């Protein structure tokens, strides 16, 4: 499902940390 | 050492749970709005275009001949069938005014039907909006707590023992109000939006009603 | 749905009153 | 010394005593959950195979006749045969609108008193998920008190010496919010519950309706034909 | 000493006076909770009885004669003789749609004014549980506000000159708090009350227009026949 | 001096701003209360009057002559003018059922307007509870910024020479409240006294309905 | 090593400069939206309320239109009554009126509510903004507290002298969050308020309008019989 | 209802006593 797939790749981004 | 990310891996197991709840608590309220936001733009897109081919119609069988076009998953070709459907069902009758009142009834009914369809996944936004700032405010306290233990069995008076132990805190609320804030404001868009929606497919019950009433009244009237 | 969707902002105002009170209370003894 | 029960019990009585009140508060607000999801399952999936099977019939009489296998608990066959009542009771008239208007008023009153008797825990919800934190913090403070007439009695300056007495302190508030967050979900479960609930309950009603107000139409015209 | 009381004592005239006006709001709070608790006990347990008497009635007559043994202040003989009223005002009259529509409205009406005069006190409990944490905070501010008065005018950091502003914000919180609580407790169990109370009283009324549309169908029949 | 008037004459002029704009909030929302109190208590003592010697009537006739003393401001005869008025406008109509409902339908509208006309200043008492514990924040905010602006460029650190700006700052939440709280409180008051006096007009236009669709059927029924 | 309320956004974090940035987007929107409503709402009001008054002489739906027929396509008042009027000649073959007093009604009310809806544009974001800006300058508060704790813990050091800048950048946030929370509250007051008398004002138009056409019928009707 | 909206909100007075607490866990100690 891409909603979860693009939600989940736009915070892993900001959870890089 | 102490980056936002030493922060959250020094700071205590209870804390950490919250802070990684609050996250896919996060995660979720955005696959939802994502969901949601494409789903509603197509349905507002095509009922809003569907009202437009409509307003054409003068009675409620050349309404019929012209929704005959629209796709099978269509809200304003199951209006016309919901209408449709109580005349084919009422063929016996002479009464006349029954017939405008089961339609009306069970147009309402479906309108509202719709209307809910539409809320299925609001109850996430709902709760995670309410939650998050207890979730993060229950993280603040619990990691605050835990420093004045140590300060209680490491006895020793220097506030700068306690000043990391206030960012991981301070963290919790942070990240609560981070997964708050847009469940809040997510939901206020949902709920007005449907409510925009509700009205946009009330009005199309209502050409189908109206319709129906002229045509139903002219064709008594030209029988006598 | 009375669904409860809202921010209650006083629990928050309170306990944060509470956090000021005890450093204000401790951090002068130190 | 401790950092959970070690504070826990050298708290002070009126400390212990709301802690315990939060407690009791979260041991109820647990209790109504497990209480009413196994009902209301068990009225959500036998009302929508009612439905199910209801949804196939095309006069007031076909649909009792199939009700009538349901058993004395059915809500469905409970609004059945009380539009069956409503005619019976009714049989010396001609005015097919009166029945019709008085058959639809008892109907939505009953459904109605269905959904009262469906949201009867949600007083205790509703309370315990917005008083909760504010009681956890009324312990908080009044254990804050405690240790500042603690402190102005004997006049320490060690902020070791203080340090159990403001965590203890505390974690009537943590204990406040754990009380809280439960009620909060709870209660939002079955606020969407009995909304989707009270709606399916309501199509249902108005199947009955529309079956009793179109079977009388089609017979006043096959009477006067 | 330094005691709780002392603390009080020491107070300045502001705080004093939020202290008092939230100890008058919260002993009116309990006062008018232990008036309408009573005040809800006894009309409901009353009501309870009309209704599972009333219950027994097959035309409007028998009604009447079941509700003749009720006293002056029931409110269900108070809503039989409304339907008996504008009939006996409406005998010259043959439009029976009339007639049932103008009771309807009437006994709507009612219902309406009793649930209406029943919930006179709820205002006052829905203003104390908004408005009594915020007055507990100005006193907090002021408590905190005096706090900083004491240490500018002695430039000294210590805690006994802080003290007395603690000491005002702590009691400032504690009895804001023991105001709200109560009173966010109280509006809710009395705004479930009234709910089912102002229903259980329509269910009475639709009793009463059931009764009196039934009657007029039987007797236009008979007429008719 | 340290005093309450000390700290206003001594501070910064957005703070003295502040308190000056929430001092004007405090006296129009008691000016709003007494202004609106006596209009209210007026229109209660008078209406009442008004039921209590309707309550008498049988017919519309004897209820206009019951009414003809009242005084020209009156909303009972004010209600009993816009029912006799459709009877006078609708002369030649033998459809009844119309003029039941086109008189409802006015004396709905007439009530509404009434009750919506006389809460006209809730607006201000509304906004002035909303957005005054901001303001007030805002005056502390700006006076606190100030004075640590003031400590960061000039050194010299010790709390004894922020603690009175820090004071006087907080003074500007104080004052903020004070107006908050009687605005909120007056505006829940007159928000449950406009719904008791809508309610209570609403029963006296509910009495002219009744005493015109009774004696209108009862005068048709008699021509038969 | 010195600082002003442009130089501490110059020297401020990240999180922080994206906060005070978000909420100047917010300040902005706000006062678009209200000179963007207030010049077309101000000239809508003061063009109903010079047909309001006008058509207020009226006799029938005939003398309505004659008076109307100038008020320019954009008039909400010739809309109603032309879409009203509508209804007539689309129902020329009925000898029924009371279904054309019916249609008129739901058509009427629709066209009144869908110009309320219509007029309610911009109340999505000033309703957001007035209630969630203040929780967005407390995030960026918390976030620039957290960092001078954290300024603190890596410096092992304690003075005023290292965290007034801190705390200055964290004070700037809530200053911003406040200059657009004010502005967004008391414009979505004051169009509270003018919505609701346009929306009586223009219901009072509609009403107007079922008044004359009903009644004209029922005459029509009359002088037919 | 009439749909404006007049509660009483505090919410960035937490900002103020997020403020204060730094003030007495720099200056007190």
């Amino acid at each position: 499902p891409w909603p979860t797939l693009l939600s989940v790749c736009i915070h892993g981004a900001v959870v890089a940390g | 050492d102490l980056s936002v990310w030493g922060m959250y891996q020094h700071a205590d197991i209870v804390v950490k749970c919250v802070m990684i709840g609050l996250i896919l608590a996060s995660v979720v309220t955005w696959a939802i709005f994502f969901s949601k936001s494409v789903e509603f733009f197509n349905q507002k897109r095509r009922l809003k275009r569907e009202q437009q081919l409509l307003a054409e119609a003068r009675s409620l069988n050349q309404a019929n001949d012209i929704a005959a076009d629209f796709g099978s998953k269509s809200l304003s070709l199951h209006l016309l069938n919901e209408a449709q459907n109580e005349l084919e069902l009422s063929e016996g009758s002479d009464d006349n005014e029954g017939i405008k009142e089961r339609t009306s009834f069970r147009l309402e009914r479906r309108v509202a039907a719709v209307g809910r369809q539409m809320g299925r996944g609001n109850g996430y936004l709902a709760t995670i909006g309410a939650i998050s700032p207890f979730v993060g405010l229950f993280g603040t306290v619990w990691g605050i707590m835990n420093s004045f233990i140590g300060i209680a069995q490491t006895q020793t008076t220097n506030l700068a023992v306690v000043a990391p132990g206030i960012a991981e805190a301070l963290l919790a609320t942070a990240i609560g109000l981070v997964a708050a804030i847009p469940a809040v404001v997510i939901y206020n868009v949902f709920a007005r939006q449907i409510g925009g929606f509700k009205a946009m497919l009330g009005d199309v019950a209502a050409q189908v009603l109206l319709l129906q009433s002229r045509d139903l009244d002219l064709e008594a009237s030209a029988a006598a | 749905n009375g669904e409860m969707h809202d921010i209650n902002v006083t629990p928050f105002i309170d306990v944060m009153l509470v956090l000021l009170i005890i450093f204000m209370v401790a951090a002068p003894l130190a």
